[PDB]
């Protein structure tokens, strides 16, 4: 036991930890391996996290160690032939811990879904992964909508949405103020040719901006004439859910 | 090897279908021979050597209609020429 | 089809290899791959990619001196006729190697890092992190398969408990043993991929026939059409 | 790692048994009664055939290891096609040889007096090489198979015409097809050389040593020189099967017993086929060692020692237009020590006889540039050629 718990200091030591964060992983640690716990982090490092990044993740989310060594192989291998590596990790692991806990295949027909459905480039699906990690959770129909919604109706393409963000904002919310400026005049659909009539403000001012300046800048108009608009699309949507 | 109609409908199109039987390797030792025999079998086959209580029991009883293998019927004429001399 | 393949040697040899070209057909006479034929008569030279493969009599490290660098027709990048104890095989040159230069092939694992020289063979554990790394094997004594064209070059970017992380030039990374082997530097022609064509008559040359004549908007819009859902079936064509 | 031989090119694997041979107490029913194949019968299987008689057209040798002169320990065999990677270095240290630039005095000697000199040496010399090379066959461009012989026997029979001045040279002969054979040690290592092909001129009586004994006594303080990354028997023929032997290629009694000049041809059209130039001095050296070494050895003994008379042997090589000269003298028999008394051997390095030949004239802008005929024809070589042939003689 003595020389289990003097080697794993050592590789810690080499691997990149201090003293004080290589006593807060023992903390963590609820009864797991210590092999198990020396292994964990060897794939998590190799996949390219840093020292101080992984005692963040793995102190949110203490389940991580109780999971099986093979499996941890098989998803690194997984993360790292997608295009996923170094700094990128970080921030899919952050916005979303529960990566490593889900199957391979929901994930699987989700790229396939961006890159043959949705017909992503692959870069740009790396891209996607790692700007917006939340859309992993929600299910394949509402994200192909999501997507047909701004390539159709908004007339914007690829490049476009994949360095607005456009996919990780509600799809309630962008239907709300995307309609109203379509009633309101300022937003028209570009034709067949692709050419607008009007100057089709950006998506930056649409959806990044708060609803207050939102309202102020494009809509010009009042608070309330927005919410009784609101109400009024939603009422609409819930009939024609009823319908279809 | 036969047709089927789409959906179960008699007035959508007819479609070739084929049927193929699950196929298993399994090993087969012989009370009579005194060896063992890799062959590969079906789940039918196994029930069957189940209800003939053995593999000699079951080569010796069931006749060549429903064998249906030019193997079976080689260890009949082993097992029934061992038993004859 | 009376097609035969002409990879038939099984002994290893210095000497060129007649060979027949196969004009972008398979075994059948159809053919699989289109834009090749023809071109200039070209002699097969057998590369060993095992650099670590000691002799039958002896074991362990040893030196070895290069003999002569020349071009390789079958190849981007120059190969380099090296001779070793009473034996001669050829292997792929780094940026620097020339006549009476002397290299090292050595498995040993060792404690400390050892200085990296050019064209050296050292294990994926026995190298500094951060050297560039060519010809890289997926597998101890699988051989070479990675980093073999003209002027790439990996680098190794960390070793954690007997596997190391190397970076392909795709950008892509690669899960790795430190037993396996692997030569220092990067390959030689760095200026290969500036060489002008020039005319069309030297891309015969090499043996590429050209594309095809037919507009293939219709290959082109097929990988990128997409389907309209019902609810944006209305909107996908707007007469103006 | 990667295996030569693609699989489909591999010898098929021939199908499996029927299922009736795994039967006990089983006869197979097989069309062997028949003599012909049919599909619905099972395959028999035949016991191996033996001719019982041999037939030279068909005949199939024994296995390697079961041949009578089959041994455990590898000789190194050099021949005729053997083309040694280090050249003259790694020659000399397989013989165990000092080398010494430049022919010796007493050689030169005998031309440098006017009287030795062939009348019209000059204009001789320069029609010998215009008929090999332009005025030989009906073909306007002869090849260099066919010159390069030709160019050494008129040499040699311009050599020859000098019976006038010295009678001694009625006691020597040109020897065609004539093989020798030598076996030796070097550091726990068995040596054979097969030499091979060209001329051998041979004479009544063995040439007269080259070196003095304090000369030869020098040679202790000469160190052989040495690479590392490079084994010695590198690019020699390894063999389990042969036979340790040492001829001279004649059977006692022959008349001109003593070799007294080894000419060496690289009469190759190809370039690659050809000899480097220190490719075809190291095979002087091992030829002329080798035939030094089986004199010393019928005569004084198969004993390693130390000859109290050397053995001295020349050689001349060339492709046609470069030329090369080596004097060889063999001094001691006890090789397998690098250290003690060494041979020595006396070489002169690319002698050309002439620098280009035009067969054809050169015309540019309808005007005749380049005359048909040798150019920069260099007569100091045939100096050399003749010296070597005189020596001993004269
Ligand atoms: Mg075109």
């Amino acid at each position: 036991g003595s020389l289990e718990l003097e080697r794993v200091m050592s590789s810690l030591l080499d691997m990149g930890f201090s003293n004080a964060h290589i006593n807060e992983l023992l903390s963590v640690r609820r009864g797991a391996s210590l092999q198990q716990l020396l292994d964990i982090i060897s794939e998590f490092i190799l996949l390219g996290l840093n020292p101080e990044p992984v005692c963040v993740v793995l102190k949110k989310s203490p389940q991580l160690l109780k999971l099986p060594i093979m499996q941890m192989r098989k998803r690194s291998s997984y993360l790292q032939k997608l295009g996923l590596g170094e700094g990128k990790l970080k921030r899919v692991l952050y916005c979303c811990p529960e990566i490593f806990t889900m199957r391979q295949q929901d994930i699987n027909d989700t790229v396939r879904l961006l890159k043959e459905k949705c017909l992503f480039t692959v870069q740009q699906v790396t891209k996607i992964l790692h700007s917006c990690p939340s859309v992993l959770r929600e299910d394949l129909g509402q994200l192909e909508y999501k997507f047909q919604y701004a390539y159709f109706r908004m007339g914007i393409k690829h490049p476009d949405i994949v360095k607005s963000e456009y996919l990780q904002y509600s799809l309630t919310k962008i239907k709300q103020r995307h309609i109203y400026l379509e009633r309101l005049g300022r937003y028209q659909t570009p034709d067949k040719k692709g050419q607008t009539q009007i100057p089709n403000p950006l998506l930056k001012d649409i959806l990044r901006v708060s609803e207050a300046e939102f309202l102020a800048r494009t809509a010009c108009t009042s608070v309330e004439e927005f919410q009784v608009f609101k109400k009024l699309l939603a009422r609409e949507e819930e009939e024609s859910e009823s319908s279809t | 090897l036969g047709q089927i109609y789409a959906n179960n409908d008699k007035l959508s199109k007819r479609l070739k279908k084929v049927w193929k039987p699950q196929l298993f390797e399994r090993e087969f030792y012989s009370e009579i021979l005194d060896k063992k025999f890799t062959v590969t079998v079906t789940m039918r086959t196994l029930d069957l050597i189940d209800e003939a209580y053995g593999l000699d029991f079951y080569i010796l009883k069931t006749p060549k209609e429903d064998l249906c293998s030019k193997f079976g019927m080689d260890l009949k004429r082993g097992m029934l020429l061992r038993l004859a001399r | 089809a009376n097609f035969v393949s002409w990879k038939s040697r099984t002994k290893y040899t210095i000497t060129p290899v007649k060979m027949r070209k196969s004009g972008g057909r398979d075994h059948t006479g159809r053919i699989r791959v289109h834009g090749i034929g023809g071109g200039h008569k070209q002699r097969y030279r057998m590369i060993d990619f095992l650099r670590f493969r000691p002799e039958e009599t002896k074991s362990g490290p040893f030196e070895e001196k290069v003999i002569q660098v020349r071009y390789d027709p079958c190849r981007s990048a120059d190969i380099a006729l090296v001779a070793g104890g009473s034996r001669k095989r050829w292997i792929i040159a780094t940026e620097n190697m020339q006549a009476g230069d002397t290299i090292l092939n050595s498995n040993h694992i060792g404690r400390m890092a050892v200085a990296a020289r050019e064209g050296d063979a050292h294990p994926l554990g026995a190298l500094p992190v951060g050297t560039l790394i060519n010809n890289v094997e997926s597998e101890p004594g699988r051989g070479a398969q990675y980093i073999r064209a003209a002027g790439t070059c990996g680098v190794l970017l960390r070793k954690v408990n007997g596997t190391a992380i190397i970076q392909l030039p795709s950008k892509r990374q690669m899960q790795v043993l430190e037993t396996c082997v692997a030569t220092v530097g990067r390959v030689s022609n760095v200026d290969h991929n500036k060489r002008v064509i020039g005319k069309a008559g030297r891309n015969r040359w090499l043996g590429k026939r050209p594309n095809s004549g037919r507009w293939h908007r219709k290959g082109g819009w097929a990988g990128r059409k997409i389907r309209p859902l019902p609810p944006m079936k209305s909107y996908v064509k707007l007469p103006s | 790692a990667y295996e030569w031989g693609v699989r489909s090119t591999r010898k098929s694997e021939p199908p499996p048994l029927d299922r009736v041979y795994e039967i006990p107490g089983l006869e197979p029913i097989t069309f062997a009664g028949k003599m012909h194949f049919v599909p619905w019968l099972a395959r028999p299987i035949f016991p191996p055939w033996d001719r019982g008689y041999k037939d030279p057209r068909f005949y199939r040798s024994p296995p390697l290891h079961e041949h009578p002169l089959y041994k455990d320990q590898a000789c190194y065999i050099f021949h005729h096609r053997c083309r040694l990677l280090e050249g003259v270095k790694q020659a000399l240290w397989l013989t165990k040889t000092k080398l010494i630039e430049g022919l010796p005095e007493k050689v030169l000697s005998l031309v440098d007096d006017p009287r030795n000199h062939i009348e019209n040496q000059d204009e001789c010399v320069l029609n010998v090489i215009s008929h090999a090379r332009l005025w030989q066959t009906t073909e306007e461009i002869p090849k260099r198979e066919t010159y390069c012989p030709v160019i050494v026997d008129n040499l040699i029979q311009l050599c020859k015409s000098q019976i006038l001045k010295h009678p001694s040279l009625a006691r020597r002969i040109c020897v065609q097809n004539s093989t020798f054979s030598a076996t030796w040690n070097r550091e726990s290592l068995l040596l054979q050389v097969r030499g091979s092909g060209g001329a051998r001129l041979s004479t009544k009586d063995p040439l007269p040593t080259i070196a003095s004994r304090e000369e030869i006594e020098a040679t202790k303080n000469h160190v052989l020189e040495t690479f590392y990354p490079i084994s010695p028997i590198i690019d020699l023929h390894e063999c389990n099967i042969y036979d340790v032997k040492n001829d001279t290629g004649f059977q006692e009694g022959y008349p001109y017993p003593y070799p007294h000049t080894l000419y060496l041809l690289d009469k190759a059209n190809l370039r690659p086929h050809r000899l480097q130039p220190d490719q075809l001095r190291a095979k002087m050296i091992l030829f002329a060692f080798g035939s030094a070494l089986a004199q010393a050895r019928l005569l004084y003994g198969n004993d390693a020692k130390v000859l109290e008379q050397p053995v001295v042997v020349q050689s001349v090589g060339t492709d046609g237009r470069v030329f090369h000269f080596l004097v060889f003298q063999l001094n001691t028999t006890d090789l397998d020590c690098n250290e003690g008394v060494k041979n020595l051997a006396w070489v002169d390095s690319d002698q050309l006889l002439y620098q280009h030949f035009w067969c054809l004239p050169v015309i540019k802008k309808r005007v005749v540039v380049e005359p048909v005929g040798p150019v920069g024809f260099k007569p100091e070589t045939f100096r050399k050629f003749l010296a070597l042939y005189l020596h001993g003689a004269a």
